[PDB]
RNA sequence: ACUAAA
């Protein structure tokens, strides 16, 4: 009779992985229960002696909490009873995966636990959701003797996973009771929120009937961005400005565009004076003349919102649609995990083999195959926040297998990995003075050295300009016209997509799996509607919500409260806090924001007669 | 007697109206023109002050100005950045100056760079014109060797927020 | 029906 060890990981794919890995190529392999996780069985040491291991998954949270008994029917309820009065509980979540069952009857004989999830918070959660399930069932082990245990990883190459499991460490109770008050408090500061919206304005206003006005604390910040865009739009008055160009002939038909030192001018008089004084002379004189090398940096690691600042701005993709391609590639497997913060290469990786699997494309043959006989450049260093490697690709590929709309994804993500292992842009950059009269003029023009990694990467490549003449100090040349151009400054355009996620993760708004969701749901909600080039525009229904909420109280719709709260929520992480003390009073202050709220709802009856 | 101090004032620059300011400040022992000019700075120019500038600045006939003389600014503009935000790197600073000597307005426009003259220049303080200074379309041109800030403040506030 | 996050 051989001891047990059970292990559990996050992704029945990573679980495959780490079983593949750390058993030298033996491995059983069953499916148990549920169709999508699996056990996969084999023998080692553990402890100082023979063990047997068995490993499985588990597909993302066991259990999501909800409310309790009658507290969910919604005709029944006061709103208001939802802050402190209605009971929460973890029921399940997914439940035709009996998970918990699942996990009692593999671990019937375990004596050991070894957590193999990820390193974040979500993790922990995790973690200890699974440990809390579990212990009831494991043996009863012995006294002074640790039996739980965790393992810290980051990358999936067998040297990494062999030194994790070298060398092991134990959970944390703090990240935990962290994430828990942060489910609680967005459960309930927003569910009651919305139920009173929903439950008000349908029975006032007849055109929103069947519609659902909701309220949070992640998509409320994200309409108010777009709302503040439409009134910088709807708050502009253009101005008139007078810009001086001149041209200059040097040789023949050799023509020359030169650029006003002062740029812009905002007096008709100033300019007029600009003019008189420059218009009557025909002679000009060059003062500086420069050539300065100078580089254009590579591209760092893909992290998942690049993939879906880049996919929303050129491949014309929505940030659902493009993760949901990333998650059928992924699932396919041929492309790395698809929802990471990390872009800094693990040390120990392999980039010679990653990059040799590209050489038989005939888009990018010959650029690879030089690469790598002339050695790959290091790639830059970024930010290495645990979780997972950054988005590369593990398979080749061609253009008859995928097709369509996931082709278009492969190429972009395997056009980074090249260029990112390639060398600078070497561009040389000349400018020459001018003194037309008692004013500075000056030229610009840029030529290429090497081009780098502008081969697999052509929209990020230098304008081809001719090549400024070569002209030393006391060279002269004569001027063929100078006049002005009444030009007005243009007002800007509706948010994009693109410069929406900027925002959401300057401010911490959200996660990388929430930003296309958060996105999608305002979309659903008529709060916004898509319209040409991915750009947002406010709906009418929109517009009256967030100008609504700066009368009534302000920090409901400022972005820098979610921050604030998170900072205080970190605070019980490192366990200087207490758990019931920062949850309790996080709850109160937002508890009497709801009877200001409700009581003084009228505000917004003003502002949506008019509109409906 | 204030001979002598007329002819100070007029060798310095600053053209005081009257004897009106001369009896403003009759302390014993106090016909000094050295700190007779430091009541005058704070003092409005507008209130005091003569008529010796030209009559037709703007009209654009007059070429060059000649001679020292002390003149008040009264509002600052940068030319170079639209209204909505008067602070902007995208073009090099530029200020149109407006400047008074009592009874007749005139504008003067930065070329060069000034450290001592910026926005938030107060909206009454004196500056002291050296030299010929050269007058276009009406327009002065301003440049860093022709110009002295004297300070001073005629208690206008700020009136904005 | 809601909020959020794997
Ligand atoms: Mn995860
Ligand atoms: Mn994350």
């Amino acid at each position: 009779v051989m001891k047990t060890v059970l292990m559990v990981a996050e992704m029945p794919s990573l679980a495959q992985s780490i079983a593949k890995i750390l058993s030298r190529g033996s491995l059983s392999s069953h499916k148990g229960l549920n169709g999508a996780c699996s056990v996969h069985e084999y023998t080692g040491t553990f402890a100082g002696q023979p063990v047997r291991f068995k490993m499985t998954s588990v597909c993302g949270h066991v259990m999501t909490l909800d409310f309790l008994g009658k507290y969910n029917k919604w005709d029944k309820v006061d709103p208001a009873e939802l802050f402190s009065q209605a009971p929460t509980e973890k029921k399940e979540a997914n439940p035709k995966l009996n998970m918990v069952k699942f996990l009692q009857v593999e671990g019937r004989g375990c004596d050991y636990i070894v957590l193999w999830l990820d390193c974040d918070k979500e993790g922990e959660n995790i973690c200890f959701e699974v440990l809390d399930a579990v212990l009831p069932v494991m043996n009863k082990a012995h006294g002074g003797e640790k039996t739980v245990f965790r393992a810290r990883f980051s990358s999936i190459t067998d040297t990494d996973i062999c030194n994790a499991m070298a060398c092991l460490g134990e959970p944390d109770h703090n990240e935990a009771l962290s994430v828990d008050a942060r489910q609680e408090l967005d459960l309930r500061i927003g569910c009651a929120f919305t139920r009173f919206q929903t439950k008000y304005f349908q029975g006032k206003y007849g055109d929103l009937d069947s519609s659902l006005i909701s309220f949070g604390p992640c998509q409320t910040p994200t309409l108010g961005f777009c709302v503040e865009r439409h009134d910088k739009i709807q708050s502009f008055k253009p101005e008139t400005y007078w810009v001086l160009q001149a041209k200059v002939n040097t040789d023949k038909d050799r023509s020359l565009l030169l650029d006003w030192d002062r740029v812009r001018v905002f007096d008709r008089e100033i300019a007029q004076m600009f003019l008189n004084m420059t218009k009557l002379e025909k002679e000009a004189q060059v003062e500086a003349t420069s050539r300065k090398e100078k580089a254009k940096q590579r591209p760092l690691a893909l992290n998942t919102v690049e993939m879906l600042r880049v996919a929303s701005s050129s491949l014309g993709m929505g940030p659902q649609h493009a993760m949901q391609t990333a998650e059928r590639l992924y699932t396919q497997g041929y492309i790395s995990y698809p929802r990471t913060e990390t872009t800094h290469y693990p040390e120990n990786f392999d980039l010679k083999g990653s990059l040799r699997q590209q050489a038989n494309h005939p888009y990018w043959a010959d650029t690879v195959k030089r690469l790598l006989a002339e050695g790959i450049n290091r790639p830059r260093k970024g930010h290495d926040a645990g979780d997972h490697p950054p988005i590369t690709p593990m398979k080749s590929a061609t253009e008859a297998e995928l097709g369509g709309d996931a082709w278009r994804l492969y190429e972009y993500i395997t056009r980074h990995f090249i260029a990112t292992v390639s060398h600078d842009c070497k561009y040389l950059q000349s400018t020459i003075s001018f003194r037309i009269g008692p004013e500075l003029f000056t030229c610009s023009g840029k030529t290429v050295l090497s081009p780098g990694f502008t081969e697999v990467m052509p929209w990020q490549s230098v304008p081809l300009e001719e090549s400024l003449p070569t002209c030393q100090r006391g060279d002269a040349f004569p001027v063929g016209e100078v006049k002005m151009l009444e030009k007005q400054t243009n007002p800007p355009d509706y948010l994009t997509e693109a410069e929406l996620i900027t925002l959401m993760e300057k401010h911490g708004i959200g996660t990388d799996a929430s930003i296309p969701v958060h996105i999608n749901n305002i979309c659903q909600r008529n709060y916004v509607t898509v319209e040409s080039g991915r750009r947002l525009k406010p709906t009418n229904l929109g517009i009256v919500l967030v100008h609504g909420y700066y009368k009534i109280d302000a920090e409901l719709v400022l972005p820098t409260i979610r921050s604030a709260v998170e900072k205080q929520l970190n605070l019980i992480a490192q366990g200087k806090a207490d758990y019931r003390q920062v949850l309790g009073h996080t709850l109160d202050v937002f508890k009497r924001k709801f009877h200001y709220f409700v009581d003084s709802i009228a505000g917004m009856d003003e502002l949506m007669e008019v509109s409906f | 007697m204030a001979q002598v101090a007329g002819a100070a004032l007029s060798q310095a620059g600053w053209y005081l109206s009257d004897e009106g300011i001369e009896a403003c400040t009759s302390s014993p022992d106090k016909v000094n023109v050295n700190d007779i000019i430091l009541i005058a700075l704070n003092t409005d120019l507008r209130t005091i002050g003569k008529k010796f500038l030209p009559s037709d600045i703007n009209s654009g006939k007059v070429e060059k100005l000649e001679g020292p003389c002390v003149l008040q600014i009264q509002k600052i503009r940068n030319v170079a950045a639209p209204k909505d935000n008067e602070e902007s790197q995208a073009a090099p600073r530029m200020l149109r100056l407006q400047m008074t000597d009592g009874h007749i307005s005139c504008t003067a426009v930065e070329f060069s760079y000034m450290s001592k003259i910026s926005l938030n220049t107060p909206p009454g303080t004196k500056v002291k014109l050296s030299g010929i200074v050269d007058i276009k379309n009406g327009f002065l041109l301003l440049n860093d060797s022709n110009t002295t800030v004297l300070g001073g403040e005629v208690e206008h506030l700020i009136e904005k927020w």
